[PDB]
């Protein structure tokens, strides 16, 4: 709901008000990422791309 | 003295010696962007959108504030005039709140009209905008001081047209308040003219607030029966429902103001 | 287009894209991008001399580098004079164009003594390298090293700037700069340590205070 | 930070209009149509000269010149029915223009192909 | 417009009775010219175009009418010229354009 | 608590009759979004001017709007003109 | 030349014309058009492709990056526009209607009344 | 600060504001400066008197009374009050300390002096102290740019030559109420330190500076020159 | 010649060092109220001619012809409308203190000058608009005015010459905008000091609708002394078109800040070294010099080495004489900080009557704040220069153009230092992705 420009306690209170427990609402991390311009979270596909079989 | 001769964009034109440059332009069908000068209100240099480049002149001259000089050549279509108008528009757009989707002026705002026509095209002031809280003046005048450009239109109209003295410029710098000093309502039997006088979405019809946009209103010109004068008006409607009414320019009945 | 129009630049030093019709600029860019012969490119540039642009010249150089188009006697005779005139017409707002031209000429191993002298004078005497990005400066140095056409003064200035911009070194640009330096064997122990770890603290890096004592 | 040149200054909006009076219209007929020569006051040398002078001075064009406007090409040679040599020149110009236009094709026209 | 272009004045030369009015603009291509013609010598013009060398190799591309009764210049009214298709349409009631 | 259509109520809720239960709006607007947003608390802000976009990034919410937290009366919160969030002064 | 619209004026493509004007001729025209369209599409894709990369002076191994879309994909759809129209490219990539009031006015006008068009009659064929 | 009247009960309409008889008597001379047709031209003297006699805080009731006296709109009176920075619409501290923050003051070290003063009072520059004795503010160029650094107290008796120890001593004196107005150093008012190179000769300063001129002869010469130019 | 050395013999402001009583006693000791009736008997035409022949240039902002400005006043109003003579003793421009020194040291000379100006313009009334910051100066001036009125030089009978002269002292406020002419007239009328339309001529329509002529305090001060001495005496103290002396006020990073009177066209280096002991740390340590008010752009070291304190010389150097306020900044001052402070002062001084001026001042303040930290680019300098150019000549008064000139001068002079600071900030802070949101609030 709120951007990085918001205060840490206010951000946590807003996250708790909407009953949010899935998104990261840590006050320490919110203070550490104050006014950040990271691109996004990224995943890494690891070669080779093969089907994950359940064989026993 | 009786018929001076000017050159508007290289076109010779015989005009009156007492008329303004904006008067000559409007008479010759030349549309000049403007935001403060009203033909029925006091002439002021509050806006700079009328600053026009004239041949053999050092700086742009407010056409609404500047009269016609004999033999003057006004190059309204010149690149210098275009650059000056763009600079003025960019300066004006510096602190205008991004409220067009949430302002009743959308679709009929002289601000956006000048921006699309006489504007630069893009914005370059990447900083936090100043903000001023709106006022409370009753259910007739809807106040949005954030978009109030301090055009002094409300003050001039109240002092000169309505005659009431409740509007004035408070403060200085970039935080001048376009509103009353104390908290009160504006009840002077011409509150509907305050919304029609604000060049921006600062003053709007609260009963008609968020009703619709001009793109969905059908206007028909008629005459009122509520007052014994029967001043001409235009009623805008949407389908079977009548939306609102606005004054019509009738100098023989009520000029351009209604009760 | 040209009828009732003057192709004279407004700035009297370089013609910006705002002075010409967009259709003409687009057509010139497409023609430059579709020039598959050295003689054809020379003819296109000469014919479009009245409306030529620095961005268009940079794009032509980039296309010549990407397509590996051979530089022939036509390039040495016709392209060289126009390129020299454009370089003499450059300015501080021509940082991207000048850097791209230098990098492309170096990467393509272009052998033009007069053009190289003009480029060196513009880069060093005018000291416009401050408007060249650190990664862009490293790429330009790598290009100059590819043809081995570069001044040792510019190399030292580039090394000092690289030492200055230790926090902005990406791994790819770092590897490119390391190749550029080791290929020409031009560098310092401080530059080599920065190549080993650019974002490292001031303890591991030796001579950092002395290097920072001299600005730029 | 360069917001001055977002709006294009030059656009391909140039328009030219070329006006030519009737080719068969005689110089005396042209003066009569323009009002410089009276319909009845014809075949008089002095009146014809006066009408021609008035047409030349007022309209800034020769009464024997059929080109009113030539903004498309700015040509000066009018084509008149009396001007057989000018008609021949126009025919030659049309043939040369046809040849040049058909010779400017990249893939449309190819004699060798 | 860097190609060879010339007004088809041969139409008025053959007609020898119609005041030719031609217009060329950069809004259309470099080979597009628009001319007003009287309806009286309309079939004659069509036949002359259909059966004349340097013009017989022609094909009708399109044909459309414009209800010039209510076509009115919305904006930039003062910018109208004295040789404008807009003024010509404002003068007449309909305009049939055959390309 | 105060009866609707009163002068005090009109002065308070900008000449409008505020609905406390929010069911009147949930029927008139066909959505309980009014009460859902009313479930939010009041936020105290240190700065006298705030930038609200209804989200986390530009174009990730509503257009940025500047709200003046410093008014004539201390501690008067302001709801966003773009989102349902309301912000107030940190102390006064 | 007087009718080329977007990109055929500078690219080489082969067009086939029939010598009979029959149904088989039309079918052959369609098939050859499909083949030449595939070829022209490949050429156009290559025109916006970065076929060359900086090669190391030491030895000749290409200096391939490790964290670059260029290393991942040889095609750069933004390279030409970024190099030739960097001002417009930056203006578009930086400012938005959610951030620029002028851009907000542009979005409003384009979505409510639309951009005004000058009076005139034109005919464009594709 | 706030261009609109803040919702403070201290400046509410219920505040009792009546001008003193001396202020009423003083109004006789002030009104004579401007024509009777324009009595609003005395609004500046009226506001000055109000600020003098109302603890450097102009009440809204005082503004209303001034508007009643001036026969001018109350909105106009409020606008005139807010347009100027020399008027305080709210109750300020006993010492409205003003420090010049302009470049001429900052070059002489106005920032260090302000920091020392704030350390003395333990109050922010933009706020007022809890004790209610002083209120700091970074004022603009007070006309003492040449004698910078310069401070002022209650818009009168501006002090100059503001050093660290000098400012500490001046603040202690202000607490004691006996401070050397103007510069607290050896500079002779505008004659700054390091000597005096202007008018070092004093005999001519005491020479009665009597310059005579026979204006009738000069006027006759001017008229004769005009006649000659005409001829 | 080699100007810049004027002795005490021809000095008008003899009590500049506060060497005498500013009251009527020291005034008559300083030559005040001497031959005033005879000088007035020459007539308004003769007085105006003498002022013009003295080569008097406007001592305030512009340096325009004071004689021409005074002669532009109407001889007689056909409708009986009065006349007003305004003396602008409200100098809020940073760097200047000459008016502040004059008010507290030479009170009656300005009174005699205002009386002479009113006689020349047939004005029955004069208003000395004294700065609200000059409180004690205003009190001293009021005492001197009362003494002069009791002396018979002003009032119903001004020195017994059959010309009633009334004088008022206006205690203003902190309004550099009211420091202007039209803003001063507006504040005198009892409203906000926003400048009026231009040209509405104040000579054609000034204060209270009556014609009003506004002049600087220093310009009006020399009116009686110059008339007594002769036009040649004040016209042989400077270069052509720059006639008269000037009370240059020098401060900043100088060794001995002060304010002294000297002949016009004084060499910059000579006047700096002789009158103040040079720049603290010598001529080598000096980095910049503003030769006028905050409006005047800062000058470079080479220009300061080779320049003269004249209007034409300053214009040739790109600066302006203006108020002749000599602000000296040494090598230890960050020019960006001074620019930001001047921006804050000017934006707190623009009346905002012009949206262009107000918005430009705010954006320039924001850009100055962002530039010091380095969170900007080289293109930001170009954008700031473009904004400053756009603000110029497009405002109501000269205030909107005043703030842009210092920024333009700083940009033209200190490109390398700003670039180095930006480089340091950027190498100290790398960020590939720039946030699409506006600049973070300061
Ligand atoms: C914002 C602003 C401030 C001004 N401040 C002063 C000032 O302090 N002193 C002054 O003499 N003129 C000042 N002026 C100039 C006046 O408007 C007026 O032109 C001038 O006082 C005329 O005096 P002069 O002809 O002797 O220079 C200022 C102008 C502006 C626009
Ligand atoms: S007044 Fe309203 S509609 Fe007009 S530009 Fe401002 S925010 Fe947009
Ligand atoms: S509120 Fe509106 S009418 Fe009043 S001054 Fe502001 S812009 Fe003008
Ligand atoms: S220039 Fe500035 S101070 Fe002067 S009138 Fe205009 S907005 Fe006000
Ligand atoms: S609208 Fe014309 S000067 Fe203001
Ligand atoms: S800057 Fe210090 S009082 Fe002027
Ligand atoms: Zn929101």
């Amino acid at each position: 709901a709120l951007d990085n420009s918001f205060s840490p306690e206010n951000i946590a209170q807003v996250q708790s008000s909407i009953g949010d427990k899935v998104t990261n609402i840590d006050t320490k991390a919110l203070a550490l990422n104050h006014q950040t311009e990271e691109y996004h979270k990224t995943s890494k596909l690891v070669y080779p791309i093969r089907t994950n079989l359940v064989v026993e | 003295n009786k018929q001076i001769e000017i050159f508007i964009d290289g076109k010779p034109a015989k005009v009156d010696d007492s008329y303004t440059i904006f008067q000559a332009c409007y008479e010759n069908g030349v549309i000049v962007p403007r935001f403060c000068y009203h033909e029925r209100l006091s002439v002021a240099g509050n806006c700079r959108m009328c600053l026009v480049e004239v041949e053999n002149v050092p700086k742009p001259v407010a056409a609404c504030a500047s009269q016609v000089v004999p033999g003057m050549k006004i190059k309204t279509k010149s690149e210098k005039t275009r650059i000056h108008r763009g600079n003025v528009m960019e300066f004006l757009l510096a602190n205008h709140p991004l409220d067009c989707p949430i302002c009743d002026q959308g679709g009929e705002c002289d601000l956006q009209d000048i921006s699309s026509v006489y504007g630069y095209g893009i914005s370059r002031y990447n900083e936090y905008k100043r903000a001023v809280e709106d006022k409370n003046y009753g259910p007739l005048v809807a106040t949005s001081m954030n978009r109030c450009i301090h055009c002094t239109r409300c003050v001039r109209f109240a002092t000169q047209i309505a005659g009431v003295e409740d509007l004035g410029k408070t403060g200085r710098g970039k935080a001048a308040e376009i509103g009353t000093y104390v908290e009160k309502t504006f009840n002077t039997e011409l509150s509907g003219n305050v919304v029609d006088v604000c060049p921006v979405g600062a003053l709007t019809n609260a009963p008609y607030a968020f009703t619709s946009r001009p793109w969905e209103l059908k206007s028909f010109y008629t005459s009122d029966v509520f007052d014994t004068l029967g001043s001409a008006i235009q009623v805008d409607t949407r389908g079977p429902e009548i939306m609102r009414v606005l004054p019509r320019i009738h100098e023989e009945i009520n000029e351009e103001w209604i009760s | 287009s040209q009828r009732g129009r003057d192709y004279t630049p407004s700035n009297k030093k370089y013609l910006q894209p705002w002075e010409l019709e967009r259709k003409e600029y687009v057509e010139l860019s497409l023609a430059i991008q579709s020039a598959y012969s050295c003689k054809m490119l020379s003819e296109i540039l000469k014919d479009n001399l009245y409306m030529l642009t620095d961005y268009q010249l940079s794009f032509a150089m980039f296309h010549l580098w990407n397509h590996e188009i051979p530089i022939d006697n036509y390039f040495y005779n016709v392209i060289s004079p126009i390129l020299k005139e454009y370089i003499t017409r450059f300015d501080r707002e021509c940082n991207k164009s000048l850097a791209e031209i230098a990098t492309f000429l170096g990467r393509m191993n272009v052998q033009d003594d007069a053009l190289w002298k003009v480029i060196e004078t513009k880069l060093v005497q005018e000291r416009l390298y401050r408007y060249i990005p650190l990664n862009d400066l490293i790429d330009l140095a790598h290009g100059m090293a590819t043809a081995n056409r570069g001044s040792q003064e510019f190399y030292n200035i580039v090394e000092n700037v690289i030492i200055k911009h230790r926090l902005r070194l990406i791994p790819d640009k770092i590897a490119v700069a390391k190749d550029c330096f080791t290929a020409r064997k031009i560098g310092s122990p401080l530059l080599y340590q920065v190549l080993e770890n650019p974002q490292a603290e001031a303890h591991e890096l030796a001579g950092l205070k002395e290097h920072e004592q001299l600005k730029i | 930070h360069n917001i001055r040149y977002h709006h294009e200054i030059h656009t391909s909006d140039q328009t030219y209009h070329s006006s030519y009076d009737p080719v068969g219209e005689t110089t005396t007929e042209r003066l009569v149509r323009y009002g410089y020569l009276n319909k009845d006051q014809v075949n008089n040398a002095e009146a014809v000269a006066a009408a021609a002078k008035e047409f030349q001075e007022k309209e800034k064009r020769s009464p024997s010149n059929n080109i009113i406007i030539d903004e498309i090409s700015n040509s000066d040679k009018p084509i008149t029915k009396e001007n057989r040599e000018s008609v021949a020149h126009h025919v030659r110009q049309q043939f040369e223009f046809f040849r040049e236009v058909n010779a400017e094709e990249v893939w449309s026209v190819s004699i060798e192909e | 417009m860097q190609n060879k272009y010339m007004q088809p004045i041969q139409l008025f030369i053959v007609f020898e009775k119609l005041n030719s009015k031609m217009w060329i603009s950069k809004k259309l291509n470099s080979n597009h010219s628009i001319a007003l013609i009287p309806s009286n010598w309309f079939y004659s013009i069509n036949l002359f175009l259909k059966r004349e060398l340097l013009f017989s190799n022609i094909t009708l591309i399109e044909n459309s009418a414009i209800d010039t009764i209510s076509y009115n210049l919305e904006t930039n009214q003062n910018d109208l010229d004295k040789t404008n298709i807009e003024n010509y349409f404002f003068k007449n009631k309909m305009l049939v354009f055959y390309n | 608590n105060l009866n609707p259509y009163s002068y005090e109520a009109l002065k308070e809720n900008h000449w409008l009759v505020s609905d406390s239960s929010k069911k009147n709006s949930e029927w008139t607007h066909k959505s309980n979004a009014e009460q859902l947003i009313a479930k939010v608390p009041i936020i105290y802000v240190d700065s006298n001017i705030v930038r609200c976009i209804g989200g986390t990034e530009i174009n990730a919410g509503h257009p940025q709007v500047y709200i003046q937290l410093d008014t004539r009366k201390h501690g008067t919160p302001q709801t966003c003109k773009y989102c349902g969030l309301r912000y107030a002064k940190k102390m006064d | 030349k007087t009718e080329t619209y977007a990109n055929y004026y500078y690219l080489n493509f082969r067009s086939y014309t029939g010598q009979h004007g029959d149904c088989y001729d039309r079918f052959l025209i369609r098939m050859n058009e499909m083949c030449e369209s595939l070829n022209i599409v490949n050429q156009s894709i290559n025109k916006i492709s970065k076929f060359n990369n900086i090669v190391s002076i030491n030895t000749k191994k290409n200096i391939l990056n490790k964290e670059n879309f260029n290393r991942q994909t040889t095609v750069l759809p933004h390279l030409v526009l970024s190099y030739l129209n960097k001002n417009d490219y930056n203006l578009k990539n930086t400012k938005n209607d959610y951030n620029s009031m002028e851009e907000l006015i542009t979005h409003f006008k384009y979505w409510s009344k639309g951009l005004k068009v000058e009076s005139g009659y034109t005919y464009q064929s594709v | 600060r706030l261009a609109a009247h803040r919702k403070n009960d201290d400046n509410s309409d219920s505040v009792p504001f009546e001008f003193t008889p001396e202020n009423y008597k003083e109004i006789e001379k002030i009104l004579a400066k401007y024509p009777l047709k324009q009595k609003r031209s005395a609004v500046m003297p009226l506001l000055y008197l109000v600020q003098e006699q109302n603890n450097n805080w102009v009440p809204l009731s005082a503004m209303k009374k001034i508007a009643k006296l001036l026969e001018m709109p109350e909105i106009d009176v409020y606008e005139v009050a807010t347009f100027y920075t020399m008027y305080n619409r709210e109750p300020v501290g006993k010492f409205h300390l003003q420090i010049c923050g302009t470049t001429p003051c900052q070059l002489c070290g106005s920032r260090e002096i302000t920091k020392a003063i704030e350390e003395y009072t333990q109050t922010k520059l933009g706020h007022t102290s809890a004790d209610g004795k002083w209120t700091l503010e970074e004022v603009e160029c007070l006309g003492a740019c040449s004698n910078a650094p310069m401070i002022q107290v209650n818009n009168k008796w501006v002090y100059e030559d503001l050093t660290t120890e000098n400012v500490v001593k001046l603040l202690k004196d202000l607490e004691s109420g006996t401070d050397k107005k103007g510069p607290q150093n050896h500079r002779n008012q505008v004659e700054g330190p390091l000597g005096r190179s202007t008018l070092k000769e004093k005999d001519f300063l005491s020479g009665e500076i009597r310059f005579s001129r026979d204006f009738a002869k000069a006027k006759q010469d001017w008229v004769a020159q005009k006649e000659q130019e005409r001829i | 010649r080699s100007y810049g050395n004027l002795k005490d013999q021809d000095r008008i402001f003899t009590n500049l060092y506060r060497d005498g009583d500013p009251f009527v006693k020291g005034a008559l000791k300083r030559g005040d109220w001497h031959q005033t009736k005879e000088i007035l008997s020459n007539g308004p035409e003769w007085i105006i001619d003498e002022i013009k022949k003295s080569g008097l240039r406007g001592r305030g902002g512009a340096g325009f012809l004071s004689g021409l400005k005074y002669s532009f006043m109407p001889k007689v109003n056909p409708d009986g409308r009065p006349s007003y003579l305004v003396i602008n003793s409200d100098e809020s421009e940073p760097g200047t203190c000459k008016d502040r020194e004059i008010l507290r040291n030479d009170p009656h000379k300005l009174v005699e000058g205002a009386l002479v100006v009113g006689f020349s313009m047939r004005a029955r009334a004069a208003y000395i608009y004294i700065r609200g910051e000059f409180w004690v100066e205003a009190n001293i001036l009021q005492q001197a005015i009362d003494e002069a009125y009791a002396k018979g030089f002003i009032g119903k009978n001004a020195c017994g010459s059959g010309y009633d002269f009334d004088v008022y002292i206006h205690r203003g406020a902190g309004a550099y905008i009211c420091g202007e002419e039209t803003g001063l007239i507006e504040s005198i009328e009892g409203k906000a000091g926003q400048p009026r339309v231009k040209p509405p001529f104040p000579a054609n329509a000034g204060l209270y609708g009556c014609p009003t002529t506004v002049t600087n305090v220093e310009t009006v001060a020399v009116c009686p002394t110059i008339m007594r001495r002769g036009a040649s005496w004040f016209a042989s103290f400077g270069r052509p078109n720059n006639a008269g002396t000037k009370l240059y006020c020098i401060s900043g990073h100088v060794n001995n800040p002060c304010t002294v009177e000297e002949e016009m066209s004084i060499p910059l280096r000579e006047l700096l070294e002789k009158h103040c002991g040079g720049v603290r740390g010598g001529w080598d340590n000096l980095l910049a010099v503003i030769p006028g008010g905050s409006s005047v752009p800062m000058m470079p070291k080479n220009v300061c080495d080779d320049v003269l304190m004249d209007f034409d010389a300053l214009k040739a150097v790109g600066s302006g004489l203006g108020t002749a306020a000599v602000i000296v900044m040494d090598k230890s001052t960050d020019p960006i900080d001074a620019i930001l402070r001047l921006s804050k002062f000017y934006k707190h001084e623009s009346c905002g009557q012009c949206t262009p001026c107000r918005e430009g001042t705010g954006w320039i303040v924001d850009v100055m704040e962002r530039l010091l930290v380095g969170n900007a680019d080289y293109a930001e300098i170009d954008m700031l220069q473009q904004v400053t150019q756009q603000i110029e000549m497009h405002t109501i008064c000269a205030l909107g153009d005043a703030a842009a000139w210092p920024v333009q001068g700083l940009i033209k002079n200190f490109r390398e230092e700003i670039e180095d600071r930006i480089d340091s900030y950027h190498a100290k802070h790398p960020q590939l992705k720039k946030s699409r949101k506006s600049n973070p609030q300061i």
